[PDB]
């Protein structure tokens, strides 16, 4: 009762690199989709990449 | 049926040819690596030199192994294959 | 060793030890890495 | 499932007689080490070595710029899963129309 905790919206925090993550793994999947309709990979591989 | 027969057949009816399909290294790869395995080391001869043709100064050191202008491969790229009829 | 002193003369080094505002890397110390393989040269997933 | 990852920014070397080619599960070309290797991440001020010797496919190649916290190599969970194999059987669907 006398600390109070309490949780805000600022206070819940991310990882500093979360940004670069995400940006790195839809980077990879474009690059996949964009083979795949090339021939160079099968959809089970897109799949279990994925 | 057998192989030759059914071959014979869709020659007659469907028209099948066996074109030549002009691929890119990244695909010849492909069709020559899903062949042996998965996440198993490569082991057939052709699967090794497809694996190492990705990388373009490995090629551009192959064309000059065997003496071929830039134009030239790229003309052997588009090249019939099979038997060819006489003049 | 009567009197004996050790203080450092660059500021670096006395940035770091006090806690001042310093860079992480020293400058001085910092190397160019040689090129690496350029994007054409890498295989296909990583290319850019 | 344990995913050996770049401690800090650089370039990857490592020898590449020791490692035999090979193709990844995800269609990606790859390496695949049977032995114990050393890779040395050549940073602005220090380096780096880490390796498996039973399983390590190393998704990496030679004078390679890397970042932090990309994944380089895969343990490949040498440990054998349980063997309860399903096979399934998914199709593949035409986009558009024609022969």
């Amino acid at each position: 009762t006398a600390t109070s905790i309490s949780l805000g919206i600022d206070d819940l925090l991310t990882i500093p690199s979360k940004g670069w993550l995400v940006q790195d793994a839809e980077q990879q999947s474009l690059i996949l989709e964009k083979h795949h309709h090339y021939g160079n990979v099968h959809a089970v591989e897109k799949l279990r990449q994925s | 049926e057998s192989e030759e027969e059914a071959r014979r057949k869709n020659w007659v009816d469907r028209g099948w040819a066996p074109w030549e399909e002009i691929l890119s290294p990244e695909a010849n790869f492909a069709r020559k690596s899903l062949n042996e395995g998965e996440e198993v080391a490569l082991q057939s001869p052709e699967a090794i030199e497809a694996f190492k043709m990705l990388s373009p100064n490995y090629r551009k050191k192959k064309i000059s192994d065997m003496g071929i202008t830039e134009d030239e491969y790229y003309a052997k790229q588009f090249e019939i294959k099979g038997e060819i009829p006489e003049p | 060793q009567p009197e004996q002193e050790e203080e450092e003369l660059t500021g670096y080094e006395l940035d770091k030890r006090l806690g001042r505002p310093h860079p992480f890397i020293d400058p001085k110390t910092k190397k160019k890495i040689e090129k690496p393989l350029t994007s054409e040269e890498l295989w296909w997933n990583w290319r850019k | 499932a344990e995913h050996v990852r770049a401690p800090s920014n650089g370039k990857i070397k490592f020898n590449e007689d020791l490692v035999h080619p090979t193709r990844t599960r995800h269609g990606h070309p790859a390496f695949l080490c049977s032995i114990d290797l050393y890779v040395t991440i050549e940073s602005e001020d220090i380096l780096h070595n880490v390796n498996i010797p039973p399983k390590s496919l190393l998704l990496v190649q030679n004078d390679q710029y890397v970042e932090s916290e990309q994944v380089i190599a895969e343990i490949r969970a040498g440990i054998s899963t349980l063997n309860f194999k399903e096979k399934v059987r998914k199709h593949i669907y035409s986009d558009s129309d024609g022969e």
